[PDB]
RNA sequence: GUUACAGACUUAAGCAGUGGAGCAUGUUAUUUAAUUCGAUAAUCCACGACUAACCUUACCAUAUUUUGAAUAUUAUAAUAAUUAUAAUUAUUAUAUUACAGGCGUUACAUUGUUGUCUUUAGUUCGUGCUGCAAAGUUUUAGAUUAAGUUCAUAAACGAACAAAACUCCAUAUAUAUAAUUUUAAUUAUAUAUAAUUUUAUAUUAUUUAAUAUAAAGAAAGGAAUUAAGACAAAUCAUAAUGAUCCUUAUAAUAUGGGUAAUAGACGUGCUAUAAUAAAAUGAUAAUAAAAUUAUAUAAAAUAUAUUUAAUUAUAUUUAAUUAAUAAUAUAAAACAUUUUAAUUUUUAAUAUAUUUUUUUAUUAUAAAUAUGAAUUAUAAUCUGAAAUUCGAUUAUAUGAAAAAAGAAUUGCUAGUAAUACGUAAAUUAGUAUGUUACGGUGAAUAUUCUAACUGUUUCGCACUAAUCACUCAUCACGCGUUGAA
């Protein structure tokens, strides 16, 4: 998919910054599980319109 | 206690033994202040490594004795 | 901190009927198990 | 002794232990036990009023209390982590681990930085 | 007062590691059902934490 | 170790500096019982470290701990809470093994994060089309922009991560709220609106685009964001984890010492080398902002240094406020009078006079200061339990070097640089020449030539873990085969 907002492109609706650095639709997460071989991690990180 | 009022800097010894029979102090203290009450006595301070053996003459009687046991050793310079 | 603070250990104290897992344990458990198996298990300990 | 690294048995602090945390855990301890004591001990030091021998006494005493007592030996670690390297008293984190919890929001308001 | 924030701030994040902790089960060493969960959210009103 | 264009603090102007001096601080080297460990081309060197007296610390000397910080297993015993003298539980004690623990080793095992290329403009996917195909087109013939943003053209048409935009600060306007004693309404703060400005006349080049002019507007910045890849770039010393090694010791505690050692060297700074510049003074207290004060901020006033008093520094003692209310805190340069050696370019004795805080005459006034503040001596004070190694003030003395600095070299185009302009906080019990922040006053200059380094491009390519690439021959070591003799 997208990771840009076509809602604040061309509307009234503004984006807005969550801590001042993550746009509010965006949310981003890691978690790092320990394997055989060493340390890992998973970042996710979605969009919501 | 450097300032005046409040001095001196006093740390407990075994001060009246020494003074009964000739047993040097080993003093691992080096911040206490020497005193009129101690010169004549034989003094072993602590240098980090080795304790070093002193006689406290009177003109000693202002200063710590830590400031008579040099702990760094001279510097000089492998001339290659 | 609270040094008082739920542990683990209380999560089986307080609600004995769920078998809870702690991960972390059990996973140390495991690393153990796996050493002692491969001959790189810690040294019997001294004690005079 | 063996069965415990100090004289008194104090409780471990919860989540993030640390031998220097421990060390500094229990000195912290000790200096609110006897706290008091050690300002009165100053304060019969410390006086120009009272006879000399007492106030000679009360400063060897102070001299002789251990190195747990002392309020200028502790120091403020990192609670997250154990560091002791530009510690943030606003949240008894290190710089870098304070930086970590900031971005991920765990101090609720903190935030970038933008002017 | 600062230092009881702070001190909030710790006990929020203590009891959300427990909660990870809880949140795996088992069933007579047959089954571990690890249910996942989010990062916890304290909310602190004067009356009430939730 | 290649073409070609375009770019900017790249260069050129310009302003201030570094490089010389002394000090501070980091690094090196060497020393040391230990000088803990890491960072060490751009992309290390007031860096990790927003404060090394003890502690922090990891290092060293001497002492002393050995299931220790955990979790679980197995037993004896003791205390407390609950119930209606017994029991259930929770804990503690003594042991008991598995272990715990390790700033030990490897960021050439990792995580996360960060530096540099980089706010640079690059980095790719569906459908269609080209090529037997890997692939190509899209993703560019032009041009332009800060720009893979855009219009011209094109077998393409759309779509993502970057760019831009939304964001924050600051600005202008409106509305709301504040009984205008928490007032600063000249404010603060929520919510909007506002611009990546618009319009028109002309003059050059081809309907548009740059210049100029005009009228309409408060309309002009900064911050965050720094893609893909790469550098086996940095970090196992924030933290965690793999493997590996230590387990009476490479784990743990105390007392002291060290991290502050000093030949030469290297960065960053600070203070200087005096008159387009330094010092005294300036109470109807000339003019700020931003931020801190329950691990506190400390006002007024008294006392001593100090015959007046003010200043500055301590002590005495806490008024007020945990804060738009009180305190830190009368901002400082500015501007004004005075003084200022080098300077017989001045002074003081006489006269002198329509230059009188002054003039003229005649007499005598004969390379570091009345610059600088290193270095040291003594006395006090501050913090702390403790100031010897090893902290910070004040006083009385001490008064090095240094005469605007070789080749070379750093930052900066505007509220920027500069400033002998000050102010605040983070780290502290205590110490900033550092860091992070705030206002004050406020400039000079300007693009064409060449080195570098980024884009994209030309040509080449025997490289594809991709130039730390690939790769050629002798010589040396073994085991065959076939010649000559
Ligand atoms: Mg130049
Ligand atoms: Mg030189
Ligand atoms: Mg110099
Ligand atoms: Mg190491
Ligand atoms: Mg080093
Ligand atoms: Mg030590
Ligand atoms: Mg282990
Ligand atoms: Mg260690
Ligand atoms: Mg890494
Ligand atoms: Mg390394
Ligand atoms: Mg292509
Ligand atoms: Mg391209
Ligand atoms: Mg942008
Ligand atoms: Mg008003
Ligand atoms: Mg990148
Ligand atoms: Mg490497
Ligand atoms: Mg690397
Ligand atoms: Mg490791
Ligand atoms: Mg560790
Ligand atoms: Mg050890
Ligand atoms: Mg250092
Ligand atoms: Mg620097
Ligand atoms: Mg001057
Ligand atoms: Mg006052
Ligand atoms: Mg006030
Ligand atoms: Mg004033
Ligand atoms: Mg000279
Ligand atoms: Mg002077
Ligand atoms: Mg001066
Ligand atoms: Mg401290
Ligand atoms: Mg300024
Ligand atoms: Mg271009």
């Amino acid at each position: 998919g997208t990771f840009n907002n076509k809602k604040y492109l061309w509307s009234n609706i503004n984006n807005n910054y969550k801590l001042n650095y993550i746009p509010s639709n965006h949310n981003l997460y890691n978690n790092s599980n320990i394997n055989k071989n060493g340390k890992y991690n998973i970042k996710v990180k979605l969009n919501f319109i | 206690s450097r300032s005046v009022w409040k001095g001196p800097n006093i740390v407990p010894l075994p001060i009246r033994e020494a003074m009964t029979k000739g047993t040097p102090i080993r003093t691992n203290a080096r911040a206490a202040t020497i005193l009129p009450q101690f010169v004549g006595l034989k003094f072993q301070i602590h240098n980090g490594k080795e304790y070093v053996p002193i006689e406290i003459s009177e003109d000693m009687v202002g200063h710590k004795l830590g400031e008579f046991a040099p702990t760094r050793k001279r510097f000089s310079y492998t001339q290659t | 901190g609270n040094p008082d603070i739920l542990k683990f250990r209380h999560l089986k104290t307080l609600y004995p009927d769920i078998e809870f897992v702690d991960l972390e344990e059990q996973y140390r458990l495991s690393m153990v198990e796996a050493k002692k198996r491969r001959g790189k298990g810690a040294p019997k300990k001294m004690k005079k | 002794m063996g069965n415990f690294r100090f004289p008194i048995k104090t409780k471990l602090p919860p989540g993030f232990i640390n031998a220097r945390i421990l060390r500094d855990n229990f000195k912290r301890q000790q200096f609110k036990e006897n706290e008091i004591l050690v300002k009165s001990l100053k304060f019969i030091a410390r006086n120009m009023n009272l006879p000399t021998k007492l106030r000679l006494e009360a400063q060897l005493k102070l001299n002789a209390l251990p190195n747990y007592m002392r309020s200028t030996q502790i120091k403020n670690r990192c609670v997250d982590s154990g560091h002791a390297r530009f510690v943030l008293s606003d949240f008894r984190l290190c710089r870098y681990q304070f930086r970590e919890n900031a971005l991920k929001g765990n101090l609720p308001g903190v935030k970038k930085g933008i002017w | 007062n600062k230092n009881m924030e702070i001190m909030n701030t710790m006990n929020d994040k203590l009891i959300n590691k427990l909660l990870y902790k809880m949140m795996t089960l088992k069933l007579n060493n047959m089954n571990i059902n690890k249910i996942i969960m989010s990062k916890t959210i304290n909310q602190h009103s004067l009356n009430k934490l939730n």
